DNA sequence: GGGTTGGGGTTGGG
């Protein structure tokens, strides 16, 4: 079971989708009108939304969820992820067998979300469609993890212990630098 | 005389097996057990599922599952809880459909492998079936019967009961075998004709 | 004197352990849920035959000794040990498995256990074996458990094996619980 | 985070009373005592209770130094017999001249349902009482400190 | 053997040639079988006597295999809506073809020259008689007006009447044995 | 359908209680041989003997070695016998661990679980 | 005595078109034949190789193959096998056992390979249904005269461009990124009629048990394999029963790409303790070779057979084209169409 | 101290 999820290579899909989002934002905001750049720089609002393509779907096991903050935890093998979901409608669409916890699910589609906050940019991952397939009551002890709800601090954490995490953190930092260079 | 036919029915085929004594669809079994009545109304999809579902058992157990007036049928547990109770009751037996991809630890059951058939088990049709049946009778129906549900024009998927593959299973001397296959495809060549230097013919001296 | 650790402590140490690390522990727990789906026993020679050449008609011939040997059956069992805290899967070898078999049924001799199990299985008497295994459920003991962080087929894994199994006695277990709780209260 | 926790009759009583008095909890059968649980371990004397017109369910009684609880014993349906662990208690009771004894029982409870007792073993040593008490206190302390 | 591809004559010719190939293919098997006398084996002697154990065993095998093959061939050729009398007549015709091929091939072999040939000739004669009787009875069956024939049934009736299966088989043999 | 609260107390505090519906546990006495059942506290190195008048010494099973009584003490060393079960014990019963258990139970921090309030 | 003598003093094998008949040859004659065959193969497709060039990763990851030669009239017929597994370097499987996952994926591809992007056939059922459709169209036309042409490719496997195959694999959208493997047991009715009611009647008397594997994608596909777990084709209305299993597997397109690149570039075989390496094409004998060859040649034939797509309505001419592996068969009504097909095939070649 | 699932059987196309 662990091998099946490890063969998914979620990092490849994440890197490709991040590159696509960065390129699309770069080409779509080449106007470089100074007053427009100033006025879209506002606190706590989304600026762009890039939906992932059909090729990059993966499956993970739900370990925990939080309805008040719409925070959902995913894991596979060594790595566990903390992401957000659109709303309760995503949960209702996924015909959960008994409970969201300890259920194997497949992500039909998700979208990268970019936000400006505290004079910097944070990238959020939002799950849009969910589908449960079978219940897996097997606790996977993930030594390593990355957080999408804390930004660069939540991603660069524990980077030294995983080469893939290091590369993804470097890509994230480069994307942040390019975004801030273009907008400001 | 007996002729082969291009069209056949699963129930008709099953009735030709001597080992199985009771073969019927779910709807008629429920009517015989009086769990439901003809005057009662159900959804068309649920009725079709009941009609198409085929069950069988090695013995006639209609009386055992006869409706009891001692206590009515109301459900408060989850379908997963009922299935777990049935699996725990199964105990050490290790050839049943419902145990595929799962293991039992004491009074706790653990799922660790992917089973595509669990969707039918946990479907709303089976939920309504459990609502009609009751926990104590469902836990034993999942064991005493072989459950087959139609999912195609002619295909059926077994979801409960003993696995069908179990039905497809003082010594005497056996002489050795001549190793004739060793002759073929030998590309080795030696300076002096004879046999290989590794043979006991050449090893002695 | 001995020091006793809990299942959760063993689990945490095994997870934190690096590949190739071993450690032993002593735990108060109960055996439960012996598994029999896989093959229950294997064959080895008296001279520790690493390779046993399979033939037909119950013929055997070791390679580490090079004589016509009567096959020797070694019993292999999988079950789960669990305290009040947590549960883990364990490997039970020939000696311990025979010890439990003779304990639950004194009729069968110690090394006779593997042959008895093999005879029952081959003759087709599995109900007796199943009932005997079921009678061992929730059997309290004192367990010596060793974990190994090893890699199999280029895949990291952790394997738990039981080394010693002893008859349980409540007095020192209660004493250990008392001192642990007193320490917790003091802290 | 553990489904099995040890506690006695008084703890059962207070948990059931609190759950019934304050039912504004999650829509799940799990109880709430420093977490969710389904299994319990208790050591107390057991005695049969004679029910009326109730064949499938057998009513039990566990009196202890803190209180008394009622549990239900289930039996097989295809044939009418008793579980082996309770036949052992019955034969011991008939052998020892109808004398009750303490037992080490593991039982499962769910809200809006009866308390089912799955297995127990007769205990003949008095030190098991102290063992159970210390284990209960230690586990309660562990749960309280793990909640925080 | 798809009926959507070949006609009745084509199917008959295909079966004829395939059977002629298969009998020569299978001949070494009974040649090897005759190297062992089954009278020394109780398992076969108790079932087939002790005088002609090999002959009885071979006859039983051939008979049952031919019957199964004919049933499968009829199932493949026709649908369930076709008349049982038509199905039986075609099965008898196929059985007669197979048995005639086998008898013609084996009538010259020395090992089979004696006891077995009479039994095979009896089987072939029985098949011919049954086919003729079924063909004769089918006319009376259809004359009752109780059945309405479809296009395939009409085609089969026309084929049978054209080949004059009522009397004998000499008409169809040149058409099916042509190479 | 009813609740009776049966605290466990060592030798020293029946005098302070001066009569409550309680429970006590101890080993059976046979060196004295009174008409009624007499049990002792501790490892018998120190003399702490109490007698129950309701229950006769011999009517118990001969294999019985250890007992406990749930009932109200009437007077010092005299305790009423209402509920009585037997334990045959092949292993001497530790008393100090039971003592510390009773003390902890009497401690306010764990008293909430053992008794109400 | 007997077997060692025959093994040492003779090479024993079978010819090409002689079936299972056995033949014997003296050892020096076979040595001469081996030398001549090596000389023939070196000039065309095999080259002597050194272990320095091949990367150590693939060297320790993949086992090598063995070469066998069958006599032929005036020539030979090489056969390479991949049964061996390397005891060293922790190898427990052979090439086929390693690649059977990709074999399942390409077997799934074979289904849409039948009719979408070329004229490829794989079984007598497909051949028969195509023939039946053409026969029905011929009947509708009114039984006009017919003409046929037959031709075949020589050494199709060795004439496969590795770069072109890799490009087709990369740019082909019929292969999804990720797939899941499901195992299940299938019970199917046999060819035995139902008995009408000596007492011992069981399931094996009426059903045959088969083990099946399947690979499915995570898309919301029409066949909705996620709901059932099987994909079976039935030629009759008789029922069948399926039970699933609990051994799933995952395969990624990148793994298939790596396997294809390795087998195309670093294919190493041995002969008389002398290592060789292919220079062009894919090795025959691998479980994926037939499907890969069919796809590769289907690309070119669909490239060069544009006119056939519109011919049947441009002038209403009935024409039938099938290709089984490297063998072509074409029956039409227009001699002009046949000549055009021959010319286009020659141009494509 | 253990460990895919090893076979059985051999026809007709490529
Ligand atoms: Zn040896």
């Amino acid at each position: 079971m662990k091998l099946l999820l490890q063969n998914q290579n979620i990092f490849q899909k994440l890197k490709n989708t991040l590159n696509g989002c960065i390129k699309k934002f770069y080409d779509t905001y080449q106007d470089l009108e100074q007053m427009q750049k100033f006025e879209m720089i506002v606190e706590d609002k989304l600026l762009f939304r890039y939906s992932c393509s059909q090729s990059e779907m993966f499956s993970a096991q739900i370990q925990a969820h939080y309805l008040e903050k719409r925070v959902l935890q995913l894991t596979d093998g060594n790595v566990k992820y903390i992401v957000n979901f659109r709303d309760k409608g995503v949960l209702d669409k996924a015909n959960f067998f008994d409970t969201p916890n300890n259920s194997l699910v497949i992500i039909r589609q998700w979208s990268y979300e970019i936000y400006y906050t505290k004079n910097t940019f944070q990238i959020n991952l939002v799950i849009d469609e969910m589908r449960c397939i079978d219940i897996i009551t097997t606790i996977f002890y993930c030594k390593l993890e990355l957080d999408f709800t804390q930004g660069i601090k939540g991603i660069s954490k524990s980077s030294s212990f995983s080469n893939q995490i290091y590369e993804y953190s470097a890509q994230y930092y480069k994307a942040i630098q390019l975004l801030k260079k273009l907008l400001i | 005389k007996q002729m082969l036919t291009r069209k056949e029915d699963l129930l008709t085929v099953l009735k030709q097996i001597s080992a199985l004594k009771y073969v019927s669809n779910l709807y008629e079994f429920l009517l015989a057990t009086e769990k439901i009545v003809q005057t009662s109304e159900l959804d068309t999809q649920f009725q079709e599922f009941l009609t198409t579902t085929i069950i069988a058992s090695e013995q006639n157990l209609v009386e055992n599952y006869k409706q009891k007036y001692n206590q009515p049928n109301f459900s408060q547990l989850t379908i997963k809880q009922v299935i777990d109770d049935s699996i725990i009751l199964l105990g050490n037996k290790q050839n049943y459909v419902q145990q595929i991809g799962t293991t039992t630890i004491g009074f706790y059951v653990e799922y660790e492998n992917i089973n595509l058939s669990r969707q039918t088990l946990y479907s709303s049709n089976f939920r309504n079936l459990l609502n009609i049946f009751g926990e104590e009778d469902f836990k034993y129906f999942l064991i005493d019967f072989l459950v087959f549900t139609k999912v195609e024009q002619n295909g059926y998927l077994q979801v409960a009961g003993v696995c069908l593959n179990q039905y497809f299973s003082e010594n005497q001397y056996i002489y050795p075998e001549i190793q004739r296959s060793q002759i073929f495809y030998c590309n080795h060549m030696g300076r002096e004709p004879g046999v290989f230097k590794s043979s006991f013919f050449n090893y002695s001296e | 004197q001995r020091i006793y650790s809990s299942i959760e402590e063993i689990i945490q140490q095994a997870q934190a352990s690096e590949i190739g690390q071993k450690k032993e522990f002593y735990v108060y727990g109960n055996l439960v849920s012996i598994q029999m789906k896989n093959k229950l026993y294997y064959y080895r020679c008296t001279c520790q035959g690493k390779s046993v050449l399979k033939y037909h008609g119950d013929s055997f011939f070791c390679e580490s000794c090079q004589q016509f040997i009567n096959p020797q059956v070694h019993l292999m069992l999988r079950a789960f040990v669990q305290d009040s805290t947590g549960t883990i899967p364990v490997m039970i070898f020939d000696q311990q498995s025979s010890q439990l078999i003779n304990q639950i049924d004194p009729s069968i001799h110690v090394q006779e256990a593997g042959q008895y199990v093999k005879n029952c299985i081959e003759n087709g008497q599995e109900e007796i074996i199943r009932q005997l295994f079921s009678k061992l459920d929730f059997a309290r003991f004192i367990f010596e458990i060793q974990f190994e962080n090893k890699e199999f087929n280029n895949e990291q894994e952790i394997a738990y094996k039981v080394l010693k199994i002893e008859k349980e006695n409540i007095k020192e277990e209660s004493k250990y619980l008392l001192k642990k709780l007193e320490h917790l209260i003091n802290n | 985070p553990q489904i099995t926790v040890p506690l006695n009759c008084f703890m059962i009583n207070q948990i059931v009373k609190a759950a019934k008095e304050n039912p504004q909890a999650h829509s799940g059968n799990h109880y709430e005592w420093y977490g969710a649980f389904e299994n319990a371990i208790i050591t107390a004397k057991f005695e049969f209770l004679q029910s009326i017109n109730d064949s499938p369910k057998i009513m039990g009684k566990l009196s202890d130094s803190t209180g008394c609880i009622e549990v239900v014993i289930q039996k097989s349906k295809m044939s009418d017999e008793l579980p082996e662990f309770v036949q052992a208690y019955e034969i011991e009771l008939q052998n020892n001249g109808n004398r009750h004894k303490y037992v080490r029982a593991m039982l499962k409870m769910r809200k809006n349902a009866q308390i089912q007792l799955l297995y127990f073993s007769i205990v003949n040593d008095a030190n098991e009482i102290s063992r159970h008490g210390l284990d209960l206190c230690l586990r309660y302390l562990q749960r309280k400190h793990g909640i925080e | 053997f798809n009926p959507n591809i070949n006609s009745f004559e084509g199917l008959c010719r295909q079966l004829y040639h395939h059977s002629k190939a298969t009998v020569m293919k299978f001949y070494p098997f009974m040649t090897k079988l005759f190297q062992i006398d089954l009278k020394k084996s109780k398992q076969y002697s108790v079932q087939y006597g002790k005088e002609n154990t090999n002959e009885n065993f071979l006859k039983d095998i051939l008979y049952y295999t031919v019957e199964d093959v004919c049933k499968i061939l009829c199932y493949l050729q026709f649908e369930d809506e076709i008349n049982s009398n038509i199905k039986e007549i075609f099965k008898n015709l196929y059985s007669w073809i197979m048995w005639d091929i086998i008898v013609s091939y084996l009538k010259k072999k020395k090992q089979f020259k004696g006891y077995l040939n009479k039994l095979l000739q009896k089987i072939r004669k029985s098949r011919f008689f049954y086919l003729k009787e079924g063909c004769k009875s089918l006319q009376l069956i259809l004359s009752q007006q109780k059945y309405q024939l479809n296009k395939k049934e009409l085609e089969a009736i026309e084929f049978i009447d054209l080949n004059n299966l009522i009397q004998d088989i000499k008409t169809l043999i040149p058409k099916i044995s042509a190479k | 359908q009813e609740q009776v609260m049966y605290p466990r107390i060592l030798f020293e505090q029946m005098a302070q209680f001066r009569g409550k519906k309680v429970t006590v546990v101890g080993n059976v006495c046979n060196e004295d041989q009174n008409d009624s059942l007499v049990i002792e506290f501790g490892p018998t190195g120190l003399n702490q003997h109490v007698v129950i008048d309701n229950y006769r010494r011999v009517d118990l099973n001969n294999t019985t070695k250890f007992v406990e009584i749930r009932g109200v003490v009437l007077n010092q060393n005299i305790v009423s016998c209402e509920e009585l079960t037997e334990f045959e014990q092949k292993d001497p019963f530790d008393f100090d661990t039971y003592s510390k258990l009773i003390h902890l139970s009497q401690s306010d921090k764990l008293s909430s679980l053992f008794t109400d309030q | 005595i007997v077997i060692p003598v025959l093994r040492y003093n003779f090479y024993i094998t079978e010819k090409h078109k002689e079936g299972s008949q056995i033949f014997y040859y003296r050892k020096p004659i076979w040595k001469l034949v081996s030398k001549l065959t090596i000389v023939k193969l070196e000039e065309e497709n095999l080259e002597k190789v050194e272990e320095k060039l091949i990367p150590e990763d693939s060297f320790q990851k993949y086992p090598q193959g063995k070469l066998r030669i069958i006599p032929k009239k005036g020539s030979f017929r090489p056969i390479m096998t991949f049964l061996r597994k390397d005891k060293q370097k922790n190898i427990k499987l052979n090439l086929n056992q390693i690649l059977m996952d990709s074999q399942l994926v390409f077997r799934n591809l074979k289904d849409m390979l039948g009719q979408k992007i070329g004229y490829s056939v794989f079984d007598n059922k497909q051949i028969s249904e195509k023939f039946a459709q053409f026969i029905e169209k011929w009947k509708n036309k009114g039984r006009p005269q017919l003409y046929y042409v037959t031709l075949d490719i020589k050494k199709c496997y060795d004439s496969i461009d590795q770069m072109k195959l890799l490009n087709f694999f990369n740019q082909s959208d019929l292969i999804q990124d990720t797939y899941f493997i499901n195992k299940y047991l299938l019970f199917q009715r046999n060819k035995r009629p139902l008995l009408q009611i000596m007492d011992n009647i069981n399931f094996p008397y009426y059903f045959n048990l088969k083990e099946r594997q399947i690979a499915y994608s995570l898309y919301d596909d029409d066949d909705q394999i996620l709901q059932k777990g099987f994909k079976e084709i039935q030629s009759d209305d008789r029922p069948f029963i399926v039970i699933n299993q609990d051994k799933p597997r995952c395969i990624t397109k990148d793994i298939i790409h790596n396997h294809l690149k390795h087998i195309s570039q670093y294919n190493v075989i041995s002969f008389n303790k002398v290592k060789f390496r292919q220079k062009r094409g894919i090795p025959q004998g691998l479980n994926i070779s037939g499907v890969l060859c069919s796809f590769y040649f289907g690309k070119l034939e669909e490239e060069y057979t544009q006119f056939l797509k519109n011919a049947e309505q441009v002038n209403g001419s009935i024409n039938l084209l099938m290709r089984l592996t490297d063998d072509y068969l074409f029956i039409s009504d227009s001699q002009q169409n046949a000549l055009n097909l021959i010319v286009q095939l020659q141009n494509c070649a």
